[PDB]
RNA sequence: GAAAUUGUUGAAAGGGAAGGGCAUUUGAUCAGACAUGG
RNA sequence: GGAAUACUGCCAGCUGGGACUGAGGACUGCGACGUAAGUCAAGGAUGCUGGCAUAAUGGUUAUAUGCCGCCCGUCUUGAAA
RNA sequence: GCCCUGAAAAUGGAUGGCGCUCAAGCGUGUUACCUAUACUCUACCGUCAGGGUUGAUAUGAUGCCCUGACGAGUAGGCAGGCGUGGAGGUCAGUGACGAAGCCUAGACCGUAAGGUCGGGUCGAACGGCCUCUAGUGCAGAUCUUGGUGGUAGUAGCAAAUA
RNA sequence: UUGGCGGAAAGGCCUUGGGUGCUUGCUGGCGAAUUGCAAUGUCAUUUUGCGUGGGGAUAAAUCAUUUGUAUACGACUUAGA
């Protein structure tokens, strides 16, 4: 157990926006692995994770989690898109990001 | 200590500074609707001031509610307080700014004991 | 006075609800959800362990064993929406299971004695079947865990 | 998918490849191009040294120091049609393009590390037979670049090098074929074999 | 004993202005809650 | 000669996944299923479980990040000029 | 048809830029995908319209309640309100145990004009509600008076012998 | 630890000899719960200050003064135990 991952790792690109605005409310996600809609299907409604790190400890803990789900799928290539309970950085687009296999129908 | 009240949803939490307010310091912040016949605000140019219009009104069912659940009650003495006694779940009480510090000492015991809300107890108060 | 006191003052009975029209049906659980079935659970205290599904209870949960002899997980709750429901199965046929329900896991630390001799009772009916075929001990007591280049989109499972 | 991506710019097409690369930028994933200087572009060399020269001929009337700055080795070039597609004025422009480095030939840290190739951006898939094309090492020289034959020089002597150590590494590869062939046919092959390995 | 304007102390930001809008990270700050057998 | 299938359209045919919402607050209405007592998805959400205490969360503020934002007043067909 | 010639202007530059050559070019066709303050469904504010209802029955009848539709705006019209000096009336209103005033990236209320409150500072007066009244609200007028900046420790302080 | 090679930014690569832990190549004996049905979970690497125990090393630049190959002032260039 070198692999300890139960998650497919993701890309934040963007918010959702037009040429000239955007809407911070929806986060576009690249689940990795994804080529297509049909895929991105999958992953719908499953939670996603952005982790952060911290200085000020909390729950005695300098680890910070910001947590939502995939909503619906983005145009034809598996790009997906997702809202957080609260609403991604922007200084995260190209970070990583984290996304479960729950909930799960299999 | 208050009613029902639906969740106190307040659709636009920030000032309405007035234009340039920001710009020039015998400008106040108080809200002026611009008038001039260019200016970028009063045509609504994209990524100005939001001006107040009625969209904004509250609730007709959570307006005025404190966050507590009680429309607040300006009380100066024993018997504007007692105002409030069969409204309890309603109202509670804020004791006007000039009132003793030995007075709301009464005030204080009088709410106490009608089972009243005070917004701002605490008053001229020792230690 | 500091204020002219309103002319109005509201009713300070709070009301009642209307006759709310909301059944309460049963859950059907989706057709991989055999008892027996081996499970993947995929969240809180056990993430990762591989498991066997004994029975639906009341409150929507699934009975899981583990088996603790095998991989450390007890006689358990478990959500079925965080769980990878494998195409693996093992026989329940000699398991009683019966006993268990919500009332049973309720909260009324230490470790109640049955808890513990119905552990053994149950587990070693389920040993006792998973020993019949190769292999499948050992993938009990391995975890789940997605490696590089796996597409859950597309693998089995 | 991989921490860094290494790119064999050999034989690849400036601005489709430049193309790719912005965008793998943008999403987070560190980049570096190598030997640059084997880049191509399509259309016959004298275009595109016309082509430079227009660009050669741009600069701030008042003060050519503040001018357009014309940098004139392969991997600049390039750097160039790639920040032309990236928004280098903002911090996330910036970012970005911190995640890439372009070199002429392969320097050392990359030189024992696997690259990779672009198809989308490979001249010999994409261009049409016949079409015509320039070579940016060439190019470089000639609107002034200096190192053109110390990069050759230093490839060649890698290329030596490289090759001993593929011949080697093929030696032993044959090896463990030889050190298979035993187990190739044994019963454990065969169950793995039911499985398709 | 206001404002403009100024010294000091403390906090922060600053690759050719500053200032503003929507959104969130991070820091500071502030809340609304209360009554249940010992 | 007998079929299949494509294309198109219909079903008050059966079903899986995902998203946003939950206004109202006793009862009165139109139904549905029942042999019946009753039950219901029928004039707007309930149920079960769990989390939070110098805290979960929310407000303000500063800064950073993405996108966006020319100086108002004025006369003018036309003003950032 | 496409391509070439015909095709000459002044800072260095513009298919928006990069760059693109079986296109990322030209003609045509097939699908999918992105996205406005528009369209569809729902919450809330308001405006307008239609209706119910003080029948003996506690607290607004210019009210409560049910239903539908609609919402751009200069010049301009009307309406509902916010704030100021002074007047009649009334809370037997607040106050030296601290009025008013001032300060405060402290709190609450209102779509807003504004209101309210804490802490600080202060020192003799001052509110609310119904009304009355106007010398009643400022960013501009090369506006008035006063006060203050940047300019700037800068220009400069060099004729008449020392 | 024995040999080698690598100067494009080599700061890395192969190789010799044992030593030591692990070995899921295989066969056994134990452990895990109650963190209660998800929240909350492996800690990565930067700097920077302090702490110890060991090895180590024991200078200069500026002001001022001076030169005039220099100079509006700074700067430049000399010189001084
Ligand atoms: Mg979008
Ligand atoms: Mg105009
Ligand atoms: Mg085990
Ligand atoms: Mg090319
Ligand atoms: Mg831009
Ligand atoms: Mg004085
Ligand atoms: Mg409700
Ligand atoms: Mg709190
Ligand atoms: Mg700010
Ligand atoms: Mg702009
Ligand atoms: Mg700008
Ligand atoms: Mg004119
Ligand atoms: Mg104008
Ligand atoms: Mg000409
Ligand atoms: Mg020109
Ligand atoms: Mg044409
Ligand atoms: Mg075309
Ligand atoms: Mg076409
Ligand atoms: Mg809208
Ligand atoms: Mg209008
Ligand atoms: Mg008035
Ligand atoms: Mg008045
Ligand atoms: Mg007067
Ligand atoms: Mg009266
Ligand atoms: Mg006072
Ligand atoms: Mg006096
Ligand atoms: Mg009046
Ligand atoms: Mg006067
Ligand atoms: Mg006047
Ligand atoms: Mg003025
Ligand atoms: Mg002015
Ligand atoms: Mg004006
Ligand atoms: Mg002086
Ligand atoms: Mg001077
Ligand atoms: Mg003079
Ligand atoms: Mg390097
Ligand atoms: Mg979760
Ligand atoms: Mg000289």
């Amino acid at each position: 157990a070198e692999s300890h991952r139960l998650y497919v790792k993701g890309k934040h690109l963007s918010y959702q926006r037009s040429k000239r605005v955007n809407n911070p409310n929806v986060s576009l996600i690249k689940i990795e692995g994804v080529a297509t809609p049909q895929d991105a299907q999958f992953y719908l409604g499953k939670r996603i994770a952005y982790v952060y790190r911290a200085s000020k400890e909390v729950r005695g803990s300098k680890i910070r989690v910001m947590w939502g789900k995939v909503t619906r799928t983005h145009g034809n290539s598996g790009v997906v898109r997702a809202t957080f309970r609260n609403n991604l950085p922007a200084k995260t687009f190209g970070a990583s990001v984290r996304i479960f296999l729950y909930p799960s129908n299999i | 200590a208050s009613l029902p009240h639906p969740k106190i949803v307040k659709k636009h939490t920030k000032k309405f500074k007035r234009h340039h307010s920001d710009r020039y310091h015998r400008v106040a912040e108080n809200w002026r609707k611009q008038k001039g016949i260019d200016s970028v605000v009063r045509r609504r140019f994209r990524g100005n001031i939001s001006q107040p219009k009625i969209g904004y009104g509250s609730n007709k069912k959570t307006k005025f509610l404190s966050p507590s659940g009680h429309k607040t009650f300006l009380v100066a003495n024993v018997k504007d307080l007692e105002t409030l006694t069969m409204h309890t779940k309603t109202y509670a009480a804020e004791i006007a700014h000039n009132i003793s510090a030995k007075n709301r000492v009464v005030i204080l015991a009088r709410a106490k004991a009608l089972g009243i809300k005070v917004t701002n107890p605490k008053g001229r108060l020792a230690l | 006075s500091a204020q002219k006191a309103p002319k109005w003052y509201p009713s300070e009975d709070v009301a009642a609800l209307k006759k709310t029209r909301k059944a309460a049906r049963p859950q059907k659980l989706r057709a991989s959800l055999v008892p027996g079935t081996v499970l993947i659970l995929l969240a809180g205290r056990f993430r990762g362990k591989r498991v066997v599904y004994l029975k639906h209870l009341e409150d929507n949960t699934l009975l899981i064993s583990g088996p603790f002899k095998v991989n450390g997980v007890p006689l358990r709750r478990v959500n079925a929406r965080y769980v990878i429901a494998t195409s693996t199965k093992v026989s329940v046929e000699g398991v009683n299971v019966e006993k268990f329900n919500v009332e049973y896991f309720a909260k009324e630390k230490e470790i109640k004695a049955e808890r513990v001799e119905d552990q053994k009772v149950v587990d070693k009916a389920l040993i006792a079947e998973i020993k019949k075929t190769p292999l499948l001990k050992q993938y009990l007591s391995a975890s789940f865990s997605l490696k590089n280049g796996d597409k859950p989109h597309m693998l089995k499972f | 998918v991989e921490p860094v991506v290494v790119i064999d710019g050999k034989g690849h097409l400036v601005g489709r490849l430049a193309s790719v690369v912005a965008k793998q930028l943008l999403n987070g994933q560190k980049i570096v191009v190598v030997r640059a200087e084997e880049l191509n572009i399509s259309g016959e060399f004298f275009r595109n040294k016309l082509k430079y020269h227009d660009f050669l001929r741009k600069a701030t009337a008042f003060n050519k120091t503040r001018g357009p700055f014309h940098f004139r080795a392969p991997s600049r070039i390039f750097y160039k049609a790639l920040r032309g597609m990236v928004s280098h004025k903002t911090a996330r422009g910036k970012a970005a393009l911190e995640r890439l480095k372009v070199f002429e030939g392969i320097p050392p840290p990359y030189d024992k590390k696997k690259r990779v190739v672009v198809p989308q951006a490979l001249r010999v898939l994409r261009l049409k037979p016949g079409r015509k094309y320039t070579t940016l090492g060439k190019l470089s020289t000639s609107v002034g670049w200096k190192y053109e034959d110390v990069v050759a020089k230093l490839e060649a002597k890698r290329k030596v090098s490289s090759a001993e150590y593929y011949a080697k590494k093929r030696a032993f590869t044959k090896k463990v074929a030889s050190a298979n062939a035993t187990a190739a046919e044994s019963d454990v092959a065969k169950q793995l074999a039911a499985l398709g390995y």
